[PDB]
């Protein structure tokens, strides 16, 4: 099911790809396997010009990291960086500060992106 | 004559039959020279390689300038029927029949083959003139028969004893099939068979002891049925080479697409493939596909197409992946899917770029407008506008194009007509396409030649000279239709002309029933407009104009935004004009008629100018100012009789004035 | 013009090179033997070397190609535009007479049967013209396949070391068209000057 | 041989299409009439064929195999396929989905499951749902969205269970609550589940808020109808659903009021006639079969005596459906609709019956005189009402002989014996038709039949003796009439006008004598309502020509609607728009009612900005020597192998030579 | 395939105006030696499709002398320490 969405995603059938991945999510036996699905599924909403809708799936992917005693996986690293970026536009600097510090154990480019954002939110905190 | 079919890379029993014939001809002992037409019907199908792309190319080279007889199936019954026709063909027919009787063993087969290589076939002509001591005709390798016999010789030395036994087991099977046939009864005794058989059976070196037991070897293997037969593996009833199968299939599909053939025999035999020759012969899949479209089966069409394009791509080293989508794109456009065909086409563009080959881009571009020609409503959706292609292909090159420029200008002509450009440019643009198409072979490029006729007939009909159109329409092919546009479109198109005639003869019941089919049929855009135009005309005759008036305006309004078809806009506008003036109120149409008059005066299409004149005359006579209408019609009467179909209206108005 | 400049000069070259040199009936059968069997008689090998040779062969090809490729041009580019123009003028000619038969309302009338005959005859010409263009399209196909094969035979007769570049394997029905050319070019009807097109009609 | 299917698809009224099955469940052909459209073959047994919708507004054709469903997009898109948790016996269509019943037994042991055997799916991609039942094979389900009654039969019990199923969307998707039960006759004995189901036949009927279920069994000649009245208060009552309690009054079981109800061959629903009317086939001999019509809700039945022997077959249903006539043209449709809105359903349905009979008689009488057209139904419409109002002549009269075939019909006898309806309803019909003629007088495109109404209306007045004012209303120069004065659009319009000599006068439309909301009246006479609305607003003392645009927008009047008016109303309003063609330059919404492209294009540009949609670029219609043949050909082969900016520059700067000097 | 230049007219005007990697298929792969067949010439590729008959024709032609060319090289009889490959090379020098 995951493969079908990628084909649909690569062919500009985004309206169909949403339902395809949603079918994939039920078939997965373990929640941890859904971490990759959540991030890309959220991206498909972003290109459907509705940022509010993608927040709900964005909450779930990061929350999986907490539910897995801090798995600290790569596809949550891009999740936390994007979530903190949007929260700055929302004006909630305090709610964006904890996101940057929690992702401070990623890649070289990931940590610097959050560290600079951590300084940005701590300025207005 | 039916039986299991299997592809064989060895000497098929059919092959020996030619070798039988060539032996008699070259031996010149019997004075029997087989007619040249016989050979050219037999050897030529065995000549290798034709190739035939599934779609995207129709009979670009397959069509023979001279009509050829159908290829012959590998059964003695069919072969004999060719020679049998002649009054003296019995003598030639019996010559083949006798040789097949003389050949009773595998050794005897070898005697024929050793004879030809040692004596008949010769390397080159320079040794012809030194070999004047030969009592038999000698063959050159490069000749028509020479190249064939060389291949046959090669296919005999190519295998072990395992293949030679299969030849004789199959030939005896093949020979015996003809035995239980009515024709064999007609030739049960012919005395000449014994004479010819004894000619070659001589010098047997034994007649008393070995011949007693030679028969025993032959009979024991044969199915004497006195006891249980010796058990042997199942043997095929007919053996054909790949190239021979290519000819019979290509002829069948071409005959199907648009001297008698045997459709049942060919189809039955093609259904017994071991599924491995199908891999060696991928074209068997598409033969079902063409059959599939005939009955309009969706899934059965699809799998066959996918079947064909999987075996073909692997077999051929060049990348044909960029070609698979287009055929699938054509297939979707064949079932009016349209939108799904659009998605199919886009990824074909990306694939073409990765191959980085220029020649395929011409093929992909030419398919674009061909698709948009059928469905002009989709022009905006493509990533390239139609005008960009025409500018590109006009200055594509000066060589290695041949047909591209012929394709290029016809698209401009169609666009120029739809854009209602001045007649001087349209005539010039059609002139270019006419000159280039006829300059090369028009018979071979059957598709474009038909398209020329359709445009020219349409073009001159719009000008109002049916006399010119009458000449060209006799060249328009019916039921031929074209690729990528359904399969029953011809039936629909023929039916529409029936409805229009039915409307003229006031057969309201028939046309009414047809409109019911209209709302639930899948129709091409050009067809859609005609029915859309048909309905409004029908409603006018009934008398209800409140519905039609609301209906005509919606049509013309959508005839200017969705598709910029000016010609169909004109035809709809005048219908509304007719509706108004028929209801005793045509004065509302005076602003509409005038704005078209001066507009078309600049264009210069006389048919447009005259038709509006009659409408202008008709409105002036329902006012009570017929005095000046008579004055105007008098001055212009000379130039309005030139157009035939308006004469009936023109004549009828005359008695009204009296 | 085409009869005097394109058709006749080509045919006379054929007649002089074939009938005056070897003869028609003997040539046709012997060529088929050459095509099917490769048997070249002593007399024919003289005909290729001395009668035809290299010098006339290029002339033969040059005459033949113009005999067809120029012929279609004059039919498509002159005949097609003129016939349609005649139709238009004839149609306008008919309309004018019909109107003054009514506008003048003069008691004496001139019959229009003369006009309609021209319209039908003119229509017949254009239909007849197009058929020839289609036919000459085929003739070009047959013409080319003949000489591409004829080139191999001629040079082979004059070289004894010629390497055959063209292969008959390229086409399946390469036998039929090649034979089809011979009867068109070598027959009693072909001997007539109207072999290329039906000039008389 | 091919077999046709009776009910395949829910299309709230029907769909034009056919489904053909082979001699075995292995091929499906969606032929329309004679053209084989998309055809599907399968190795497995085919259960049913769809074309139903899947709640996402699709138009998809679905075929169900034993365990696999194929769903082919027909309107737009490709194909999809779905699996199922277990084997499927049968599948039944319902509004936005399918109901699937499990395969019971196969072998000869007979074992079956009862806990859960029904699956609900909306669209192929979403997961299935489970039914819900509250206090057993599904023989029939309400496939149509409009009807909401499901019937269940359990084999051993041989009793029926009637439910009120309602569909639940965004797992429980459907809920059923029992209302009543029916006991099968003892003679009815059923024995291959479809074959068991084949003998019994069930039909779904509904009119207004009453719906009926027809139960038929040919071998035992058993025919009964179950009726329910869908009261909005009763249905919405919470105790009604959960407890299943139902009052005795709305439940009722009745038989058919036919001459020989025990000799009914088969019956079908009139597809063309959306109402409760049902086809009824009867046979008196092995070579003749008589067809008649009957209404379940109202006991009125139609004596048709239509003979058709070979048409009784199932695969010949469309021909049978097309046998009975209905007005197909677009004129008498309004007349019938007006009759429906002004007459009782009892009188209504009998009227179509008489009209159809008269229409048939005229066909037999009229031997294709010239054409046959709108005059046909109008004559049929005319003569039916004339016979209703004209007293029956003596049997010796010549007029009696020519129309005898209508006289002896029971409905005509009943429709004339009924003193009350002839006394009061007929004038109401006359008044309504008069209003239709008045409405047509506002649309100049249909003056012909407008006059056609006139002769009959004149005839109607002569038959019923109305005051000479009404009769003189048509000439250039015993029922009781409710209105003493004819209602006229024009007279009322001239009343509501400045400098009006006539006093104030209302139009007294039929919206009050119909006893129904103006929404019903709107769809019948939209032109009359609109014009009355416009000049009620325009002729206000405080009216200014700016509001007319919003007025025109609000009354849904377009350019085409504007151009069809019998002078009069058109003239000033066109001048009013002409005035707005001058002083309007500020983009004030609803520009499409004008004819200026710039303002509407600018408005379209602005609206796209506000939302953040068609930037239709204007093609430059550029336009001289024609030259010669050769020159053109040379040109194309030759072509085969900033300027605007500078041109602007010469216009951007002008009136001096400075720019050249500085360069 | 007239290329617009085989047309006599346009060819005349132009003069006046002037003033493949191979990949194996399944059938190419055989069962004995894992090396796929490599076609010797483009003639053996039929419009890019490997003709199976020509493939096996070359294969037979390669193996036929292989039986004859057996005794060359490695094989040595006993009592002759010198294989026959150089029996003919000395024989060639004997006359020459």
């Amino acid at each position: 099911w995951q493969v079908l969405g990628e084909c649909y995603s690569k062919t500009g059938n985004k309206v169909e790809a949403i339902k395809c991945y949603k079918r994939s999510i039920k078939a997965s036996q373990t929640v941890d396997q859904n971490t990759s699905i959540y991030y890309r599924l959220a991206q498909l909403y972003e290109e459907l010009e509705d940022l509010q809708e993608c927040k709900k799936f964005m909450m779930k992917c990061v929350d999986v990291e907490e539910l897995l005693e801090g798995i600290v996986t790569d596809e949550t690293v891009k999740a936390r960086l994007w979530l903190a970026i949007f929260e700055i536009k929302a004006g909630n600097y305090q709610l964006a500060y904890d996101y940057a510090m929690g992702v401070s154990s990623g890649t070289s480019q990931e940590i610097e992106e959050a560290r600079m954002l951590a300084r940005e939110c701590r300025r207005h905190m | 004559k039916y039986g299991p079919l299997g592809i064989t890379n060895f000497i098929t029993p059919y092959d020996l039959c030619i070798l039988i014939l060539i032996h008699a001809h070259c031996s010149q002992d019997n004075g029997i020279s087989v007619p040249t037409a016989v050979f050219l019907r037999l050897i030529s199908p065995t000549r290798p390689s034709l190739e035939w792309n599934p779609l995207l190319k129709d009979n670009s080279n397959l069509r023979s300038s001279s009509i050829v007889p159908p290829p012959v199936l590998p059964i003695l019954d069919n072969i004999i029927r060719i020679l049998l026709d002649d009054k003296d063909g019995n003598k030639i027919a019996l010559t083949l029949m006798g040789y097949l009787e003389a050949i009773n063993g595998l050794d005897s087969i070898n005697r024929l083959m050793m004879d030809l290589e040692k004596n008949c076939l010769v390397n080159n002509y320079r040794s012809m003139k030194m070999r004047t001591t030969s009592t038999r005709r000698q063959m050159t390798r490069a000749s028509f028969l020479g190249t064939f016999l060389s291949t046959c010789i090669r296919k005999y030395q190519i295998g072990d004893f395992e293949m030679r036994e299969t030849i004789w087991i199959n030939l005896q099977n093949f020979k015996t099939v003809f035995k239980h046939t009515p024709l064999w009864l007609r030739f049960k005794d012919n005395v000449h068979i014994q004479k010819v058989k004894n000619c070659l059976l001589a010098n047997d070196e034994i007649s008393v002891e070995d011949q007693q037991m030679v028969e025993f070897f032959q009979h024991f293997n044969n199915g004497n049925d006195a006891d249980s037969k010796t058990m042997n593996e199942e043997n095929y009833g007919t053996l054909i080479s790949i190239q021979h199968l290519q000819s019979i299939v290509n002829r069948q599909i071409v005959n199907w697409l648009d001297y008698e053939e045997q459709s049942g025999l060919v189809f039955d035999l093609l259904d017994t493939l071991s599924l491995n020759d199908a891999t060696k012969f991928p074209l068997i899949f598409i033969l079902k596909y063409l059959e599939a479209i005939k009955e309009n089966s969706y899934q059965t069409a699809l799998d066959s197409l996918h079947n064909y394009f999987d075996y073909k791509s692997t077999g051929n080293s060049q990348n044909y992946f960029h070609i698979s989508l287009l055929s699938l794109a054509t297939f979707h456009s064949s079932f009016n899917e349209c939108d799904a065909a659009i998605n199919s086409f886009e990824e074909a563009t990306r694939i073409a770029r990765e191959n980085k080959d220029m020649e395929t881009l011409n093929l992909i571009m030419i398919w674009i407008i061909n698709f948009i020609e059928v469905h002009p409503e989709y022009a905006n959706r493509f990533y390239i506008t139609v005008e960009q292609i025409i500018k590109y292909l006009k200055n594509s090159s000066d060589v290695e194009d041949a047909n591209i420029f012929s394709n290029a200008y016809k698209f401009e002509t169609l666009l120029s007509m739809v854009k209602e450009s001045k007649t001087a440019e349209v005539s010039s643009s059609l002139l270019k396409f006419m000159a280039i198409t006829l300059q090369n072979v028009p018979s071979q490029n059957f598709d474009l030649f038909q398209s020329l006729v359709s445009y020219e007939v349409k073009f001159w009909k719009e000008l109002g000279y049916e006399s010119i159109s009458d000449v060209y329409e006799k060249f328009l092919s019916k039921t031929s239709s074209s690729s990528l546009r359904n399969y029953d479109s011809s039936i629909i198109n023929q039916d529409i002309k029936v409805a229009f005639k039915a409307l003229e003869e006031d057969d309201f019941l028939k046309v009414k029933q047809y409109l019911l089919k209209s709302e639930s049929l899948e129709l091409d855009y050009d067809q859609k407009i005609n029915l859309k135009y048909l309905r409004v005309k029908y409603l006018v005759k009934i008398g209800d104009y409140d519905l039609s008036m609301r209906l005509i305006n919606q049509y013309v309004k959508e005839c200017c935004e969705e598709v910029a078809d000016s010609n169909w806009r004109f035809k709809f506008e005048i219908e509304s004009i007719n509706v108004l003036l028929l209801s005793d109120v045509g004065i509302r149409s005076l602003p509409k008629i005038i704005k078209l008059i001066d507009e078309y005066k600049e264009i210069g299409n006389p048919l447009r100018c005259v038709i509006l004149l009659l409408k202008l005359c008709e409105v002036l006579i329902q006012v009570g100012k017929s005095m000046e209408a008579e004055c105007l019609i008098s001055c212009n009467l000379s130039t309005i009789l030139e157009f035939p179909f308006v004469r009936k209206k023109t004549d009828e108005l005359l008695e009204s004035l009296s | 013009f085409i009869n005097r400049e394109l058709a006749t000069p080509y045919l006379d070259f054929v007649k002089r090179l074939c009938d005056e040199a070897y003869g028609y009936g003997k040539l046709k059968s012997e060529l088929e033997a050459l095509f099917l069997l490769g048997e070249i008689s002593c007399d024919l090998e003289d005909w290729l070397c001395n009668s035809v040779g290299e010098k006339n062969f290029k002339r033969w090809k040059y005459l033949g190609c113009e005999a067809y490729q120029k012929t279609v041009q004059i039919l498509t580019l002159i005949f097609v535009p003129a016939c349609e123009r005649i139709i238009i003028y004839v149609e306008k000619l008919r309309a004018i007479l019909q109107a003054f038969s009514i506008q003048n309302k003069l008691s004496y009338t001139s019959d229009l049967t003369a006009v309609e005959v021209l319209l039908k005859s003119s229509q017949k010409l254009l239909t007849m013209t197009l058929n020839s263009i289609i036919g000459l399209g085929r003739d070009e196909t047959l013409f080319e396949k003949f000489f591409i094969w004829f080139n191999d035979r001629l040079h082979e007769a004059l070289d004894e070391d010629y390497k055959l570049k063209f292969q008959f394997e390229d086409d399946l029905y390469f036998g039929y068209d090649l034979l089809s050319y011979f009867d068109r070019i070598l027959s009693k009807k072909g001997t007539e000057p109207s072999s290329i097109i039906d000039v008389k009609l | 041989e091919w077999q046709l299917q009776i009910n395949i698809t829910n299309k709230i009224g029907g769909i034009n299409g056919d489904i053909w099955l082979s001699r075995d469940g292995r091929s499906v052909k969606w032929c329309i009439e004679d053209q084989c459209l998309r055809q599907f073959t399968y190795n497995q047994k085919i259960i049913k064929a769809g074309y139903i919708d899947f709640e996402k507004t699709p138009d998809c054709f679905v075929v169900v195999l034993s365990d696999i469903a194929h769903v082919y997009m027909l309107k737009n898109g490709g194909s999809t396929t779905v699996c199922f948790p277990f084997q499927i016996g049968n599948a039944f269509w319902y509004a936005n989905g399918v109901i699937l019943e499990r395969e019971t037994s196969a072998s000869k042991p007979i074992e079956f499951d009862l806990k859960h055997k029904y699956i609900t799916l909306t669209d192929p991609m979403a997961p299935f749902g489970l039914i819900s039942i509250t206090n057993f094979q599904l023989v029939l389900f309400p496939s149509d969205k409009d009807k909401c009654i499901a019937v269940f039969l359990d084999r051993n019990s041989k009793v029926l269970r009637f439910y009120y199923s309602r569909i639940l969307s965004s797992s429980k998707d459907i809920v059923l609550t029992e209302i009543s039960s029916l006991k099968l006759p003892d003679d009815i004995i059923f024995t291959r589940l479809s074959s068991i189901l084949s003998k019994l036949k069930f039909l779904s009927l509904r009119f207004e808020r009453r719906e009926g279920l027809l139960i038929f069994h040919e071998p035992t000649h058993f025919c009964k109808i179950w009726l329910i009245d869908l009261l909005p208060d009763v249905l919405d009552s919470i105790p009604f659903k959960i407890y299943g309690n139902s009052p005795q009054n709305m439940i009722r079981l009745e038989n058919l009021k036919l001459k020989e109800p025990s000799r009914i061959q088969a019956m079908y629903i009139h597809e063309l006639l959306e109402s409760c009317l049902i086809l009824v086939s009867e046979g008196q001999n092995k070579e003749e079969y008589k067809a008649c019509l009957y209404d379940p809700f109202v006991k009125i039945t139609s004596p048709s005596k239509n003979i058709s022997e070979e048409l009784t077959k199932q695969n010949s249903l469309p021909s049978l459906q097309k046998l009975f006539p209905y007005p197909e043209t677009s004129f008498t449709k309004l007349c019938f609709e007006a009759v429906k809105y002004i007459t009782s359903p009892a009188f209504n349905i009998s009227f179509i019956f008489l009209w159809q009979s008269a229409y048939s008689i005229l066909l037999s009488r009229a031997n294709d005189d010239v054409v046959g057209g709108l005059k046909m139904e109008h004559d049929a419409f005319s003569l039916v009402l004339s016979l209703l109002i004209l007293p029956i002549p003596s049997s010796s009269a010549q007029e009696y002989q020519e129309y005898k075939e209508i006289y002896e019909r029971d409905l005509f006898q009943h429709l004339k014996q009924d003193s009350e309806i002839t006394s009061s309803v007929l004038p109401r019909i006359v008044i309504g038709l008069h209003l239709i003629r008045e409405e047509y007088s506002l649309n100049v495109l249909c003056r012909n039949e407008h006059a056609l109404l006139g002769q009959f209306l004149r005839f109607a007045t002569a038959a019923m003796g109305w005051p000479d004012l009404w009769q003189s209303y048509y000439v250039p120069k015993t029922f009781f009439h409710p209105l003493d004065e004819p209602p006229s659009i024009t007279k009322s319009l001239y009343s509501i006008t400045e400098n009006s000599s006539i006093p104030l006068c209302p139009f007294i439309s039929f919206s009050r004598l119909v006893a129904t909301d103006t929404q019903v009246e709107l769809r019948i006479t939209p032109r009359s309502f609109k014009i009355l609305g416009l000049y009620e607003l325009v002729h206000s003392p405080n009216f200014l020509p700016d509001y007319v645009l919003g007025i025109l927008s609000s009354f849904k009047v377009d350019k085409d609607e504007l151009q069809t008016y019998p002078l009069g109303i058109l003239v000033p309003l066109q001048n009013i728009l002409k005035i707005l063609e001058d002083k309007l330059s500020e983009v004030r919404d609803n520009l499409e009612l004008l004819d200026r492209a710039d303002l509407q294009r600018c408005s379209a540009i602005i609206n796209s900005i506000r939302s953040d949609c068609k930037v239709p670029l204007a093609k430059n219609r550029s336009s001289k020597k024609p030259s010669d043949i050769y020159s053109i050909l040379s040109e194309i082969v030759k072509s085969a192998s900033g300027r605007s900016l500078k041109l602007n520059a010469g216009l951007i700067f002008s009136e001096d030579k400075r720019f050249t000097h500085v360069v | 395939a007239r290329a617009l230049r085989d047309i006599s007219l346009f060819n005349d005007i132009r003069k006046d105006q002037n003033s493949v990697k191979y990949i194996p298929s399944l059938s190419a792969y055989n069962v004995f030696n894992e090396f796929p067949y490599y076609p010797t010439s483009a003639s053996q590729l039929l419009d890019g499709k490997l003709d199976e008959f020509l493939m096996l024709s070359e294969q037979y032609k390669s193996r036929l002398p292989k039986i004859r060319k057996l005794g060359w090289n490695r094989f040595k009889p006993i009592g002759i320490n010198k294989t026959m490959y150089e029996l003919e090379m000395l024989r060639s020098r004997a006359r020459a």
